[PDB]
This record gives structure tokens, C-alpha cells and sequence, in this order.
């Protein structure tokens, strides 16, 4: 509704909060202070803005995982190779833009502990595991390829148990997920344990009539927060 | 009003069988049984609900032959808790190494029944772990230690005769198992289509079916 | 020596007596209880939450597999003719089956409560145009056309207004109901919006839905 | 008569309850407890005593088996090469396998808490030198020269002023952590002293040391 | 992707039309925008 101006360290967004505003798992992350059986806060805090993926007439959907989207890019991305322990949580916000005159509605929706799995085939084989570039595909993330079992035999009907946000472009076109840390260990190495999986997947196929730009972008920006680390490593 | 039936502690706590132990007369003597909660095949469905899970469970020993007849013999059952070694062969001195627990009963007796608490370093176990385990393998052709987290074992059991001289009755032992003080986490939407692997939840992409039952056209019934 | 007899029963092996048995660790301290979020003590929790209903029903093969979330809605044919309809019991085989409520009610016998239905609207935000919703109850069948839908328990959905309409499932316990969908209006498409635009249903419990009888469905598992 | 049923489970013999069962001879008093110093009721009270870490690791033969508690410390070659390193689980084997930490967790199986590492030097009064001491967390290797040591947790240690340092490790739980050693400067031996001089490296576990799990390692006993 | 990590601002069009970068400092390569 008009205006929008949004700024934290260095970052700068464009938003508003004229529809639906926040949607959290029903806790705000915080931090601990037990037994265990640094607080980076001028720098971490700014919006990584990721890269916007297009989204084709014929798309299938897209996911991300945390917190390997940053974890090779950004300042962020850099005190986590060096540190070994992590935790944190994140306000993700996932913007598209597009005309009135387009429909097609989108589900931003977060699955924690996104365990994946690929299609057995090729050549007659029976057995196989998916690869690190499947598993941690990075920023530019990873086109999926069977959406209504979300690579998983995990059917979508049922998403929306888990934390969501629904992207109608008659209504609205902006999404903002507020997510804590999840974790057995009060602790993981953001490395080799990537948390929760952020995925987009379309229902209503994005649709126009001729010659209207078939290709609306979706800019996902995400922000840390109470981000945590403990002991660091050598540098090169 | 009741809403009872529909808590956890009533949505699992009802004792399966999970394991179904063979020994014959003419394997070789002994049996280990890597506990798995599955075996009672549709658990497996009903756990993945969840993420992450944590419960205390008993189980219990129901032995016969296949006839069902029942002959006095002396039964040894023995947990071995994870890390600590499995019993190498018949002899080896993991029957008589005490740390793990060892359970002597007869048939004539009636089956017997033991509890065993959680046993994960972890806070709760975990039905998924997106990533790979503390810490992270290289050297390729690797590609197996993935969504596996070892936090999760739970033991083993192992079973005798007894020795040292050979029995006479051909046994089966029929093992239930049941949980308590169960507290689930974050919550899973339900499997859909069919399981390949154990521990690895892997479908069959040649052969993609709907979730439920179908219809020629939404305006018929 | 304190006198006892044994009361017959003795010996026995209940799958579901809930007894305390003897533990094979005493000294054992499992790793205390931390705080994770989500925690989930009961299972009415899920079923309040708006899943996607399977309306359309079509695996052909698989690629338009995805098409089974979504309704069709079009200027053609146009006015009055019925959109689509659908059953009201999440235990029967099942439309619903999409929902974690069908599932879940797939691992009871017993229901009883109401049901919210959710409807979302994903056509363009200029396309208009209204359509009527009704309920019917067991007793009496699809009534025929709109005029005696209209009669019934019915809401008039407009998209041009509101995109998002809720439609509440008084009671159901043990035909058994159904739900009607009418093209009250034509589908108006501006200049430039598609003549076809889809729907997605949404469908969760009431507050007051229980179910009361453990029974335990049908899955595969091979080597 | 008292109405009992047999819960499952009965005449089971198990090798952990803590049952009460019949006294041999019920009418015996045992010699009285009297007061022994050095008494202990808990092994985490021996956890926290400093003892030996062989660090050095030559049995050639028997002879040299002494040589496995101290360090090589000499004048040449000199700055910046690498004096020793060692692995930072005990249960690891195992050059902590001397200590009575070592052992004691052959003993069990789940370890978690801080540890502290003692060095004692034993060079001349005279003689002097620094040399740093650098910690680093399971992940990452071990750091390629003293520079890349510097930027980690790390401790300057110096000789001529004071012969203990203590190093205390944050934490340990289940690569797994490294303790580097570094010539970050000469040993300087003024006429008399000995060109080569030998360090004693003393371990012992924190308060907040805790096991958790019980198992049993491997020993022999014949006739 | 590099050069979001420099001070940087998203515009969008649809919302707000005008926009102001505010330099920071300059005196006397010499910055760039």
C-alpha cells in the first residue's frame, strides 16, 4: 500500500506490510544459556539478497537449503568455514513481482531436515544416493524435478502443516517466514548439517494471454538471525 | 468428549512384533538382532509423522518352536549397547563381557519382558538428517554415508541356546516391542508413495502414483 | 509369608497392558530433555491445519499429475453448468486422501466434528465474476441445478471482492453429505486475462473433531 | 488370599537389578566400618587428578620405554618447525592412554566436558626460550606454520620466568581437536647447559567431566 | 552476487518511483556507482 523503505547495516530493501505480515513456527529464535550439553551482530545482520530465479510458464519449483545458500557467500559465508560449531535462525522474505494482468499462486513453504531422494533407473541399477551438488546446491539452489513428492515420496497436499506462505498475485505478491533454530544438538556444523530446506513450489501455473513477458522474476532475500558460533579455525 | 485416543503415548504404545529370530537344528548357533523400530512393517509409515522423536521402550521375549510346542530349554538373551562389540561367534567372550546385559529364562517360564531407556547422545532421535554425519567424509567413490546418523542406534540383541553343547529343539523367537513416554517434534506430512530402502527414503520415479484413489471426472460419483 | 492365590490370568502376554517392566539399565541417565520447537502432544494439532484437498482426480501420467490440487474455471461453456463436486468424508477412498486429515483418519475408524473448507481463488486481479458454494446434507442427493441448490446451505463467492472464502462444515458422525460448486456468474476476462483460470482447496478440522478407534492402514515395503 | 497375577516377565534372571534377595546368615555383624583416609565414592574424583601423558611414542625396546613421558627440546634446528602434536580424545588411542583418563574411559563410552594439559619444563634455571602452545577445534587440520598457528587460540609460553603452563581446552564431545607445539623461538643454553632439554606434558579432566555409558576393554588372565 | 556485499540498495519500480543514494564522502580511483 504505496512506500517502502527498508535499511540495516549496509542492505537495503523495498517491501511493505499492507497483507499478510509474518508468519513464525510460533517461537522467535533466541539464544541459550546452559551448560552446552560468538554474537556477531554488526555485519551478520544484513539482507542477503540471493539471486532472482526465473519462473517459466512450465516450471516445476525450486528449494534452497540452509545454511548452505550463504555458507560460500557472503561475510557470513566466511566466519562458517572457519568456526565449527553454528546456530541460528532466519527471516526469510520472498518477493515476486508481476502485473495485474498474470495469476498463478505459489507456495513458499519451509521443511525442516529436507532429506531428498532421486529416481533409481539410468542403466538397471537398483541403489543410488544423490550427489553434493543435489544436496547442497547453493544460492542459485536446484530446479527440482518431481514436485508432488517433492523428491521425497512426501506428497505437497500435505505442506502445509510445516511453516508457509501462500503467494497469490491477485492478492499478494510478497512472502516473509520467520524461522528458528532447529536442531537435536543445541549445536551442528553448518557444513555437513544443513537444517531446514526452504522450497517454492507453484500449484497454479503462472498464465497470460499473448505477447506479455512470459517470465516474472521471484527475488528471495533472507536475513539472519541470532546467529551464534564458538570456536573458529585457522585462516589461509 | 475424549481426546485420549488421540495421543501419542495411545498412538504407539502397543506392543508389535518386530523381530522373528531363527534357530535350527540343522544358523550357526547364535543370532544378533540390530534393533530397528521397523520389522513391524507399517510403524516405519507412522513414525516419519515426525522429525524428530524420543521415547523409553520395553520389549519382550515370546519363544517356541515352529510347532509352538513348548520345550524346556534355557534361553540367554543379551542386549548389547551400541558402540560396545557384537558377539564375533558362539564363544567369544561377548557373552560373558557383563557390561551387556544378559537375560537367562526358560520357555516353561513365561515370556520375558524388559524395558530399555533412550539411548542417543543427542536430545531426540532423528527420522532425517539432511547432510552428513561429524565429520564430513572425502576421498570419492563415496556416496553412502548420507541421511544415516549412528546417533540413532539404538543396540543390539543376541540370543543363544545355550552352549556350549548344541540344543535339541528347533526355536523360533517371536520379539515384541512397545514404547513409552514418547514426545515427538516437528511434524512430517505423511509418506505417498512406496518405500525402496531402509534408511533411505528413495522412490520409484518410473512409477509415480497418486496419493489416494481416483475418479473419471470431478462432476461424477 | 504373606498368602497369596493366583488369580487366573497369570503368565499371560497382553500386546497392550500398559505394565511397568524391569529396566536393563538402572544406572543409566539418558541425555536430559532440551527445548526443541514444534513440539506435538496430540494429533487434533494437524488437523486444524489447512491442507490441500485433492479435488481433481487424473494421473495422466504423471507430468499433468500435478493438476490434481487445482480446479478448472473458464469463460466455456459459461453460466450454470456445475464446476466440480466433491465428497464430505475424510475416511472415505477419497479425494480427501490428499489432506494429513484423510491420512490420519486412515489410521482411525471413528469421526465426529465439523470441517473448514478453504477455498483460494489464482486468477488475475482483474478477472471477476461470482460462484455459488452449497452444502447438502446425507439425507437427499445433488440437487439438480442451482435454483435448488440456492435453497440449501449455500454461500455466493464473488473473486473480484475477496479471493479467499472459507466454507464451514457444520457436523459430520456415524450418503454422507456433499458439496456442490456452481457457476453463478459467467468468468469475465478483461482483455488481456486468460479465459481459463485455476482454484485450489484447502480443507482442515474444527476445533471439536475426534477421532476414538486405533486401527492401522495399508503400506508396501519391499527387500 | 490375595489376589496376585504374574506380570509377565517373571523367574527371568538379570545380570543389572537391583533386587533384595535373602541374606546367607541372617545373624552376623560384619567387622565395623572404621575411618580409612584417601576414601573414594565417585571416579570422576580420579578424572580430575593430573597424571602422566605419554606423549612420545618409541618402545625401542623396553629400554626407551621411558622416553614415551617427555619431549625432545634442543637448539637446532631452531625457529618456527614443528615441536609435537597430539590428537584431543582420550579415547582415542591413544597417547592419553597413560593417563588414568585414558583408561578410565577404556571403562566406559560416551565422554563430554573440558579438558586441562599441564607442561612442565625441565631445562637448567639459566636457559630460556619461547614457545607456543595453539589449540584447534576438531574441524580444520592441523595449521600449517606457526603464522597460520598464531591467528587460532593459542598460548606464548615463555621459560626463564615460569616452568607451568596450563592450557584449557573449551570442550569435547561424540578429526577430533589438535594441540599444537611450536619453536617459536631458539633454546637458548648459556655455556653449561644442555643442548637438548626434555618437557613432562601433565593431564587431568575438569569439574565438568562426565561419562555416561558403561562398557568393559580388554585385558587377559591365566591359571 | 558481488556486487550485492558493497552498499547497495533494492529499488522496486511498482511501489516507489523515486529513489535517493546518498554518497558518503569524497575529497580531494575515486568511488563509483
Amino acid at each position: 500500500d504505496r512506500v517502502a523503505q527498508l535499511t540495516i547495516g549496509n542492505s537495503t530493501i523495498t517491501t511493505q506490510e499492507a497483507a499478510n505480515i509474518i508468519v513464525g513456527y510460533g517461537e522467535w529464535p533466541s539464544y541459550c544459556s546452559d551448560s552446552d550439553a560468538t554474537r556477531p551482530d554488526v555485519s551478520v545482520n544484513r539482507f542477503y539478497t540471493l539471486d532472482t530465479k526465473l519462473w517459466e510458464k512450465s516450471s516445476k519449483g525450486w528449494y534452497w537449503k540452509f545454511p548452505d545458500v550463504l555458507t560460500e557467500t557472503g561475510v557470513f559465508g566466511q566466519n562458517a568455514q572457519f568456526h565449527y560449531l553454528y546456530r541460528s535462525g532466519f527471516c526469510i522474505h520472498v518477493q515476486c513481482n508481476a502485473s495485474k494482468f498474470h495469476q498463478g499462486a505459489l507456495l513458499v513453504a519451509v521443511l525442516p531436515e529436507y532429506v531428498i531422494g532421486t529416481v533409481a533407473g539410468g542403466t538397471g541399477t537398483e541403489d543410488s544416493h544423490p550427489p553434493y551438488k543435489q544436496t547442497q546446491p547453493g544460492a542459485d539452489g536446484f530446479e527440482l524435478q518431481h514436485p508432488y513428492v517433492l523428491d521425497a515420496g512426501i506428497p505437497i497436499s500435505q505442506l502445509t502443516v510445516c511453516p508457509h506462505q501462500w503467494i497469490n498475485l491477485r492478492t499478494n505478491n510478497c512472502a516473509t517466514i520467520i524461522v528458528p533454530y532447529i536442531n537435536a544438538l543445541p549445536f551442528d556444523s553448518a557444513l555437513n548439517h544443513c537444517n531446514f530446506g526452504l522450497l517454492v513450489v507453484p500449484i497454479s501455473p503462472l498464465d497470460y494471454d499473448q505477447g506479455a513477458t512470459p517470465v516474472i522474476p521471484i527475488t528471495i532475500t533472507l536475513a539472519p538471525m541470532c546467529s551464534e558460533f564458538a570456536g573458529l579455525r585457522q585462516a589461509v | 468428549h475424549s481426546t485420549a485416543e488421540t495421543t501419542l503415548d495411545s498412538f504407539f504404545s502397543r506392543a508389535g512384533l518386530v523381530g522373528e529370530i531363527d534357530l535350527p537344528l540343522e544358523p550357526n548357533g547364535y543370532a544378533n538382532w540390530d534393533i530397528d523400530i521397523t520389522g513391524y512393517a507399517q510403524m516405519r509409515r507412522k513414525v516419519e509423522l515426525f522429525t524428530y522423536m524420543r521415547f523409553d521402550a520395553e520389549f519382550t521375549f515370546v519363544a517356541c518352536t515352529p510347532t509352538g510346542e513348548v520345550v524346556p530349554q534355557l534361553l540367554q538373551y543379551m542386549f548389547v549397547p551400541p558402540g560396545a562389540p557384537k558377539p564375533d561367534s558362539r564363544e567369544s567372550l561377548a557373552w560373558q563381557t557383563a557390561t551387556n546385559p544378559s537375560v537367562f529364562v526358560k520357555l516353561s517360564d513365561p515370556p520375558a519382558q524388559v524395558s530399555v531407556p533412550f539411548m542417543s547422545p543427542a536430545s531426540a532421535y532423528q527420522w532425517f538428517y539432511d547432510g552428513y554425519p561429524t565429520f564430513g567424509e572425502h576421498k570419492q567413490e563415496k556416496d553412502l554415508e548420507y541421511g544415516a546418523c549412528p546417533n540413532n542406534m539404538m543396540g543390539t540383541f543376541s540370543v543363544r541356546t545355550v552352549g556350549t553343547s548344541k540344543s535339541k529343539y528347533p526355536l523360533v523367537v517371536r520379539i515384541y516391542m512397545r514404547m513409552k513416554h514418547v514426545r515427538a517434534w516437528i511434524p512430517r506430512p505423511m509418506r505417498n508413495q512406496n518405500y525402496l530402502f531402509k534408511a533411505n527414503p528413495n522412490y520409484a520415479g518410473n512409477s509415480i502414483k497418486p496419493t489416494g484413489a481416483s475418479r473419471t471426472a470431478i462432476t461424477t460419483l | 509369608g504373606f498368602p497369596t492365590e493366583l488369580k487366573p490370568g497369570t503368565n499371560q502376554f497382553l500386546t497392550t497392558d500398559d505394565g511397568v517392566s524391569a529396566p536393563i539399565l538402572p544406572n543409566f541417565h539418558p541425555t536430559p530433555c532440551i527445548h526443541i520447537p514444534g513440539e506435538v502432544r496430540n494429533l487434533l494439532e494437524l488437523c486444524q491445519v489447512e491442507t490441500i484437498l485433492e479435488v481433481n482426480n487424473v494421473p495422466t501420467n504423471a507430468t499433468s499429475l500435478m493438476e490434481r490440487l487445482r480446479f478448472p474455471v473458464s469463460a466455456q461453456a459459461g453460466k450454470g453448468e456445475l464446476c466440480a463436486v466433491f465428497r464430505a468424508d475424510p475416511g472415505r477412498s477419497g479425494p480427501w486422501q490428499s489432506t494429513l486429515l484423510g491420512q490420519l483418519c486412515g489410521y482411525y475408524t471413528q469421526w465426529s466434528g465439523s470441517l473448514e473448507v478453504t477455498f483460494m481463488f489464482t486468477g488475475s486481479f482483474m478477472a471477476t465474476g461470482k460462484m455459488l458454494i452449497a452444502y447438502t446434507p446425507p439425507g437427499g442427493p445433488l440437487p439438480k441445478d442451482r435454483a435448488t441448490a440456492m435453497l440449501g446451505t449455500h454461500v455466493i463467492w464473488d473473486f473480484g471482492l475477496q479471493s479467499s472464502v472459507t466454507l464451514v462444515i457444520p457436523w459430520i458422525s456415524n450418503t454422507t453429505g456433499l458439496v456442490s460448486i456452481w457457476y453463478q456468474t459467467n468468468y469475465v476476462v478483461p482483455i488481456g486475462a486468460p479465459n481459463t483460470a485455476y482454484i485450489i482447496a484447502l480443507a482442515a478440522a474444527q476445533k471439536n473433531f475426534t477421532m476414538q478407534l486405533c486401527k492401522d492402514a495399508s503400506d508396501i515395503l519391499q527387500t
